[PDB]
């Protein structure tokens, strides 16, 4: 009757039918018997890594039991719980653990073998004594408790086989993780106890797709457990919007009902500058409030003439999640990367031989054509200075985050000797900076959708290269803690400035000789950067102008220019060897100087707009 | 009863000091003893609270001492101050029996040593407010009781 | 609290308010952790979530249900003998 007060009963529980049906893994629950039902020392234990299913055997074993599947000498046995927290609830005075816990084995040993103890997170039957967990040690190399335990596998290693005088009454059992094949089954089988705890449906080609799909994004987790989430998170939300209106019915709702306020508010501004910005936020309300009723309208479409979770929803949820988008292609996005040489061009002018080849490669990838495992893309553009090699990947970074800052760069012009490269992959174990992972590792673990950027490569010490060498070809390296991390969605930018003016092979040729060819192998085509012809400067004037305008709005501040000195800036652009950046020397030197001149003389205030024009030599505002 | 670890410490001290004394039962006035001369003594204070004079608290209950004929058991007055103790321990809730509460059983259980504070001026009104001015709801041990001024000091002062 | 008009507003945020009640609502391990770098607003989601609840802009399941704010600091306040944590 002690045995009650410290302990529920899992056959009970397994009798009126409380517990999830178990599939597979005869192998296991095999062993599990033919060690539970030997002379001495019948006591297993389960060991593998968190969440493969290791009280899921219990149970399973449980309802064996219950339904009459074991051998004869297990025939007819209760399986009771034990709690050892609820054990240490009240005993401040001296003896009053040992009382209780002795009470129990005593009444354990009472019966015949008619029950089998079965402790949950046995790890934690070492302490409890302040000479505790150890009063079991006689009783368990005899036979008289069957103890069924499970730990993970690495609490094992920390707490018991520190304690080889406890171990030794223990058999070990593996428990490895299932195959997709197995997992795709253990789905099919748990499929119907969702179907009712959710009012849904859930589709096989549904069950398949949430096994398959989270093997290749979701690589910190193991197996079943990281593949129920996606079902169990697309059936709650499938309920949720069956309630509800539909998503992206919703969003647009609320943030109408937003910038109504906000326009309510700001309209009563007694003030001359927030008129432009009263007046730019009253068109994207009348915007929204034309796509929210054509909406309601295209829903009607649809509820006069999505019940049930597919392959859709858990691409989703598994977009959600990790942020890596594996979707189907909207007809939203599709209209977008099919402009995207023309999305980039207004940021890099020229090089339409490098925009098609970085554009070119996440397009094959969001139609599924990539391969699973390998970076997404790994290329190294080169060429001449000022050219635009390092601001393609910045246009880049910018049309799939919308900001410029989200992405990883590292200036590989600091790793000059060998012994930096601990600073991207972390300290060895027993060193000062260890419980700090790496900085390039912990950067993309987080993350990993980001676009990593080399820059000025060929300055570092040829030993970094060799570490790159296998993040290209298979997306793979791990730090110090031995977690490794998955690069196999990044896109992989590496720039340099080799050969400086030679034309195609005295650059391919000093490519070659700088670089092993281990390392020229793993890479995706080598980009030659070209130089900036005449035509093609006339058009950058033009950026560098907006780029000031839009710089100078903070004094609703313009500034007209005559064509005469917009050609006249361009062919003051110089030097083909210096490529693009003389021309934002030039801007500065001739309008940024004596505008701040005047702007701080007096004589120019907010509001205006001064006009350029070229004076027979220079300009003048 | 439920006992804090101060209550114990005066029961454990006055029963040494009357074991040492050679007596048939333990007076109420070896724990009156134990608890007026307690280290970190929340008696005193208490008796500060409602005006009390400290220079008659250890010789007026010392003289229901030195006139006993130098293992001893507790007598029925003292169980009456502990019953009355817990008692009153049920309307504030605090689990454990406390030395104000010691002392407030023994105001009310035993009339001899209430005939002494009566004699020096307290009320069993005024000496249930004599916590709640130096208290401030109740652990085992004693670390709140004006927590500030203890682990602080005043720099605008 | 959130009834006696304590909490500050919570504006935006949309999808993170989402996706924690989807996961809120959930079958078995339903335990949504709000992670990311210090300031950017986490506390601030979970009271939009407790407003959101006193309004009654919350699905089916999440009607009336008393959100409470642990605290393992008062916990563990005394307990120096064995069990009393
Ligand atoms: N063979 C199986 N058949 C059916 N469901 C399974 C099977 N293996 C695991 N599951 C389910 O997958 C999840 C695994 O959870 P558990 O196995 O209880 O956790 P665990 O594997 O013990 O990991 P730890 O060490 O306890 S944290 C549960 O939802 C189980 O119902
Ligand atoms: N084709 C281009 N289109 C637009 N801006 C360009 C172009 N080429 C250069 N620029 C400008 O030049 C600056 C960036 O030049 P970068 O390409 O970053 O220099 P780089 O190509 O990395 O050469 P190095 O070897 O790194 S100095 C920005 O101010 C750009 O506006
Ligand atoms: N979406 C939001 N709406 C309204 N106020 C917000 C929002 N996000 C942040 N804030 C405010 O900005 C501050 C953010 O503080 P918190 O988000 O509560 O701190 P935190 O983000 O939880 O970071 P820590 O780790 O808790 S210190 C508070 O003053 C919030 O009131």
């Amino acid at each position: 009757q002690a045995l009650q007060k410290y302990s529920t009963d899992l056959t009970a529980r397994a009798r009126e039918g409380k517990l999830d049906p178990v599939i597979g893994r005869d192998n296991e629950i095999r062993r599990v018997v033919q060690v539970l039902s030997r002379r001495t020392k019948n006591n297993p234990v389960l060991i593998g890594e968190p969440g493969v299913g290791k009280t899921a055997i219990v149970e399973g074993l449980a309802q064996r039991i219950v339904a009459g599947d074991v051998p004869e000498s297990l025939r007819d046995k209760t399986i009771v719980a034990l709690d050892l927290g609820s054990m240490v609830a009240g005993s401040k005075y001296r003896g009053e653990f040992e009382e209780r816990l002795k009470a129990v084995l005593d009444d354990i040993k009472n019966s015949a073998g008619q029950i089998i103890t079965f402790i949950d997170e046995l790890h934690t039957i070492v302490g409890a004594g302040a000479d505790a967990g150890n009063m079991i040690k006689p009783m368990l190399a005899r036979g008289e408790l069957r103890l069924v335990g499970a730990t993970t596998l690495d609490e094992y290693r920390k707490h018991i086989e520190k304690d080889a005088a406890l171990e030794r009454r223990f058999q070990q059992v593996y428990v490895g993780e299932p195959s997709v094949e197995d997992t795709i089954g253990i789905l099919r089988g748990l499929k119907d106890r969702y179907e009712v705890h959710h009012g849904v449906r859930i589709t096989d080609s549904a069950l398949v797709a949430a096994a398959t799909l989270s093997d290749r994004y979701i690589t910190a987790r193991f197996l079943p457990d990281k593949a129920i989430d996606l079902v169990d998170e697309a059936a709650s939300r499938l309920r949720m919007e069956i309630d509800s209106r539909p998503v992206e019915i919703d969003e647009v709702e609320r943030l109408v009902r937003r910038l109504e306020i906000e326009e309510m508010a700001l309209s009563k501004e007694e003030d001359e500058a927030s008129a432009e910005r009263l007046a730019k936020l009253r068109s994207e309300l009348a915007d929204q409030k034309e796509k929210l009723a054509e909406l309601t309208t295209r829903w009607q479409n649809e509820k006069n003439a999505k019940e049930e979770v597919g392959p859709d929803d858990i691409a989703d949820v598994v977009s959600a999640w990790t942020g890596i988008p594996a979707g189907r292609l909207l007809e939203g996005e599709t209209a977008k990367l099919l402009r995207m040489e023309d999305e980039l061009g207004k940021r890099v002018i020229g090089q339409k031989a490098a925009v098609t080849a970085v554009s070119d490669a996440v397009r094959r990838s969001r139609a599924g054509v990539s391969d699973p495992n390998r970076p997404t893309g790994a290329f190294m553009f080169l060429g001449p200075t000022g050219v635009g090699k390092t601001e393609l990947a910045k246009a880049l970074a910018d049309f799939l985050f919308d900001d410029e800052r989200a992405m990883v760069r590292i200036d590989m012009s600091e790793y000059g000797e060998k012994h930096t490269v601990a600073r991207l992959i972390g300290a060895p174990p027993g060193y000062v900076g260890y419980e700090a992972g790496g900085q390039l590792t912990e950067a993309v673990r987080r993350r990993p959708y980001t676009v990593v950027l080399f820059d000025e490569i060929e300055k570092a010490h040829p030993d970094v290269f060799d570490v790159l060498l296998q993040v290209l070809d298979e997306g793979r390296l791990t730090d110090g803690h031995g977690r490794t991390v998955d690069f196999r969605n990044t896109i992989l930018i590496l720039t340099s400035n080799l050969g400086s003016g030679g034309s195609a092979e005295q650059v391919l040729a000093a490519v070659r000789a700088t670089f092993k060819p281990e390392f020229i192998n793993r890479l995706d085509d080598v980009l030659i950067f070209e130089g900036l012809n005449p035509e093609e400067l006339v058009r950058i004037v033009d950026i560098q102008l907006a780029q000031l305008g839009k710089r100078l709005a903070q004094r609703r501040l313009q500034l007209q220019v005559s064509l005469p000195a917009k050609r006249w800036l361009a062919q003051r652009g110089f030097d083909p060897v210096y490529g693009a950046r003389p021309l934002r020397r030039l801007v500065q030197q001739a309008i940024g100087d004596q505008l701040a001149k005047m702007l701080l003389a007096g004589q120019v205030h907010d509001g205006d707009t001064v006009p350029v024009n070229v004076s027979p030599d220079a300009d003048s505002l | 009863f439920n006992p804090t670890t101060k209550t114990q410490a005066a029961l454990t001290a006055a029963l040494q000091a009357a074991s040492t004394a050679g007596n048939p039962e333990i007076r109420p006035a070896h724990l009156l003893m134990a608890l007026l001369t307690q280290n970190d003594g929340i008696a005193a204070p208490l008796l500060e609270a409602v005006g009390v004079e400290p220079a008659t608290v250890r010789a007026e209950t010392q003289r229901l001492l030195d006139r006993l004929p130098q293992q001893p058991q507790l007598s029925r007055e003292s169980l009456a101050a502990i019953t009355t103790a817990q008692q009153l321990a049920t309307e504030l809730d605090d689990e454990y029996v406390s030395t104000e509460h010691v002392m407030v059983g023994l105001a009310t259980g035993d009339s001899d040593v209430a005939k002494l504070l009566t004699g020096h001026g307290a009320s069993p009104q005024a000496l249930r407010e004599a916590f709640v001015k130096v208290r401030g709801t109740s652990p085992e041990p004693e670390a709140t009781y004006q927590a500030l001024q203890k682990y602080s000091t005043d720099l605008t002062a």
